[PDB]
């Protein structure tokens, strides 16, 4: 007989930075 | 495939061979002196500069196992899977005999564990420092890593044992040019009437591995000019055609046209100032055994003054491709940025770039806008122009080697740069640009007027640029293709420089004097 | 596709039928052909052609054809196709959809696709001397390669495939195994069929069968032909003249581009400037890409010479080609000093601006088209002889024939002329023409609706399809009076 | 019913699809239907189990088999359109699209009538009223 399997490994994020003008 | 197509890393190349085979020929040499050597490299530099050729050709002549990894080929998104990808690698290198791990791009799979964001690339970094540096660390394996910018790796990598020596594969020089210039050509039968070095001297800005496909275009060029009356060889093969073949110099120059061509013709009048710029920026390439006897380094820094449209710009490109060195022409404006830093990292990038190719002529135009004079403003716009002041001050002669870097200046506002920029030793020859003569005028119709169809038209000129003169004839063409070169065209023409601004150069000369 | 059909065949010749004179030349970089371009050219015609011109073996692969779910079942399968094309004979390979099995190794997420890639890497470079196999491959979008695939060694050769005869030729293959009509030309079918490839042939006649089916139906098996009158109602149920006056400037204008491609040029006036634009870009039998003014420094990331340098690359790469700039003056503004972020940002996008237009030489056959209203407010460093020096400056006619081609697919009444608002409009512009109809338009459709809403109320308590078929002089008169320039 | 095709013992969906072909194609041209078949035909971007596979490809190579005798034809129905497998799309597999889209005023007014057409209607009814306010509804 065969059998199943789950995964769940990760995902992909967004980042927001600061800037500083002269 | 072997050491013999290795051109212009002679060092180098001497170094990796010797700590490839010192261990591999005579393990005995080194049980004798009781010592393991370090088995570890990182080659840095510029893409396409036989990292990879180097590093295979060391594979193949020493008898050993060659595995390739790609950075981003074994990056997984999925977790759990890029150190497995590492592990099970250098698993089955260790299994095979003596063998050479090539890392190529590693800085992308190298983020420093510092600024990252994301944890895959951290964990292959933590892996990475284990495979290479850990109980049983490795056994008669070598490992090699190329990257194009080394900074950006985890200081933990750079350490002894996991990368003991960090070998520098430039640019190559003339000599290194010629000789893979010649390599590639080797194979290629080559026609007469071909020489190497003047195709070596003119390929000046080439990294190396476009050397290659240069050949191959001219070949490809070639054999697409002998194929358009020529059947292709669908019905038979001839021998006639097989005969009479090989490259010649039309063939080479339009694979090179496929950084300006100046050869001191165009330029007119200036005969001193000529003299001198050539006096100067030969003798530190052309004859260099002699100053390295009589011990004394040459002068670097030049800079022209006067009115615009003159061409300062024109004669520095001129003495740029008098020598066989590159050229970076940069304007002032251009490299300023309302961020904060940021024109400070532009300078220290173009000067980066102009050192890392030797010899080479860094044109800076509008100084003034540039260099101007720190003095007191007592503004933002003057801090930003202060610090880039100041960054050109330390990177122009500062605690750096120089090893051969020519810098021209040319402005318009002598009087607008502070008394730094002029110290000798960053700009110590200045050189006012004068408006040209009667018999300037001449010269410079005789120069401009060389692949087309005199007097009377240079005598009524009082006091022209040669911006002016260029107008001149471009108009003329103009009409000429609208209608040889008429003389209508001439006297049509003629009918259609402040003096405050001659009085100030002229200022500024007298008492420069 | 003469010039592509000639390389192509050179290509496939030259390193298929004379390999000892490739070898005597010493020159072996040939190994790989790709085909991009829009879709619907005849990428897999041209395939198809290449094989049945040759003799050699055709071990076509397509793209999803080499999934199979066992382990290293793609590269096991690419390995044996390699071999067998090598063993069997000097020949080529046939890549169709070559997007599915690249997925570029840094974006996807999986491990057969990145093992893949990677074996079909590793078997184009291991390709020697004495294989004599070429390998051709066919895509659909030129920008979703590996770079490494198109590195030099395994993909260097690119062809951009950008007609009636084969189109014909389709016809008759297609519809020659049916009993059709006795009074049909295909010639016609072929000519009228401009973007049709391959299957929309096939689909006009499944389409034609089926029309003929059903209009033997509702009123027998060898009385069955599709006519003329089907084949055209399925292909209709399937899928300079324009600028009133200004006739010698336009032919100036038309004489001079055509000259110059045997740089660059500026409109300014009150006019219809992008009007003429888009004739230029359609009436000229060359490339076109325009811009807006502040459009060109919107990208960010320093829009300045980044926006504004790729557009430049992009037009030096399909050279010969127009760059319509349109509202000059706001993009060029007269930078001079502003002393501010904005000023700065203005500086920024005039240098790389100039050292973009600058450095165009005779070669590339670039051509700047500028156009603005205002003159005062351009820089004079970019109105300098050398960069741009034509100055085109920009009536009665013109807004006639404007009010006539706006008013081309509309159903005006009869009792109308359009010289009264052409006279009583001097100063105007073809805007503000369009702002007319479109009030009159709306005009005749509250009419209408009225109408309607009347004549429904009528029935709760009949005309014709429309109470106002046609727009009357009364909704021009209406729209007119709230109508500015 | 599409993802009632798999089975307990290894390997045996398969079978199960062969037997249903052979029972479509041996009593009549027949007509067989497959309701929702994304379950079973998803595109192999997002396929990563091997089981799938199988059935997939046996799915493939049963619809390309087809006889000049067999007069045999598949009916699918599936409301996700997009995350099909697009091997099923090329031509002798799958060609025909149906569109089943949203009806307009006067199929809103005739789906009315059909469901009102076994009710105790009262006198006042006005359907077209009906089929006006109805906007987005369907069906
Ligand atoms: N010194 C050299 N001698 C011969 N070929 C060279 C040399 N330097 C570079 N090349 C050529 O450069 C091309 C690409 O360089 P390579 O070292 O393979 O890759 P990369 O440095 O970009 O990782 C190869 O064709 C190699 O022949
Ligand atoms: N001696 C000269 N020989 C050739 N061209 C010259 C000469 N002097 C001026 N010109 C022409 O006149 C203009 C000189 O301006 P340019 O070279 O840009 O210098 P500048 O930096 O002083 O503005 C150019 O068009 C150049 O071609």
């Amino acid at each position: 007989a065969a059998a199943a399997a789950a995964a769940a490994a990760a995902a992909a994020a967004v980042a927001v930075a600061v800037a500083v003008a002269a | 495939v072997g050491y013999d197509d290795i051109g212009g890393c002679r060092k180098q190349m001497a170094q990796i061979r010797e700590m490839v085979e010192l261990p591999l020929r005579h393990p005995q040499l080194f049980k004798a002196i009781g010592i393991k050597p370090p088995r570890g490299v990182l080659m840095y530099g510029p893409p396409g500069t036989g990292k990879t050729l180097m590093a295979r050709a060391v594979a193949n002549e020493t008898g050993a196992f060659f595995f390739l990894i790609n950075g981003p080929e074994v990056m997984s998104k999925m977790a759990g899977e890029s150190e497995s990808n590492l592990r099970k690698a250098f698993e089955e290198a260790e299994k095979n005999a003596p063998a050479i791990i090539f890392i190529d791009e590693i800085d992308s799979i190298a983020p420093k564990r510092d600024k990252t964001n994301g944890e895959v690339e951290r964990r292959v970094v933590s892996q990475l420092l284990t495979l290479m540096d850990g109980m049983k660390a490795r056994s008669n394996v070598v490992v090699i890593a190329a990257t194009n910018r080394p900074n950006s790796i985890d200081p933990a990598l750079r350490r002894f044992g996991r990368f003991d020596r960090e070998v520098d594969i430039g640019i190559p020089d003339a000599t290194g040019r010629l000789e893979v210039l010649r390599i590639h050509t080797k194979n290629m039968k080559l026609a007469d009437d071909v020489d190497l070095e003047a195709l070596a001297a003119e390929t000046h800005g080439y990294v190396g591995a476009d050397i290659a496909s240069l050949c191959s275009e001219a070949a490809m060029q070639q054999i697409r000019e002998k194929m358009d009356l020529i059947d292709l060889d669908e019905d038979e093969i001839d021998a006639e055609v097989l005969d009479s073949l090989g490259v010649t110099m039309d063939n080479f120059r339009f694979a090179l046209g496929n950084s300006v061509n100046v050869t001191w013709d165009d330029v007119g009048g200036l005969d001193e100032i000529k003299e001198e710029l050539k006096e100067t920026v030969e003798y530190p390439v052309l004859h260099p055994d002699q100053y390295t006897k009589f011990g004394l380094s040459p002068s670097k820094g030049v800079l022209f003054y006067g009115p615009p449209g003159t061409g300062k710009t024109l004669l520095a490109k001129a003495v740029a491709t008098e020598v066989s060195a590159n050229f970076i022409s940069v304007k002032g404006p251009e490299l300023l940025s309302m961020w904060y830093g940021e024109s400070e990292s532009n300078i220290r990038d173009i000067f980066d770039k102009a050192r890392a190719a030797a010899p080479t002529v860094v044109f800076l135009d509008e100084l003034d806008s540039i260099a101007k004079a720190r003095g007191g403003s007592l503004g933002d716009a003057g801090g930003a122009s202060d610090r880039v002041v100041n960054q050109l001050l330390t990177e122009m002669d500062g605690m750096n080697a120089k090893k051969n870097v020519f810098v021209i200046g040319a402005t318009n506002r002598p009087d607008q740069i502070d008394p730094a920029i002029l110290r000798p030793g960053r700009l110590d020859q200045l050189i006012y640009v004068p408006l040209p003569d009667e018999n300037a005028r001449l010269s410079i119709l005789n120069a401009q007027l060389r692949k087309t169809p005199l007097t009377a038209i240079a005598k009524a000129t009082q006091g022209f640029s040669g911006a002016d003169l260029l107008y001149i004839v471009q108009r003329a063409a103009k009409y000429a293709i609208k209608d040889y070169i008429t003389k209508e065209h001439f006297a049509e023409a003629m009918k259609t420089v402040s003096d405050a601004e001659l009085r100030r150069y002229e200022a500024y000369s007298q008492q420069m004097k």
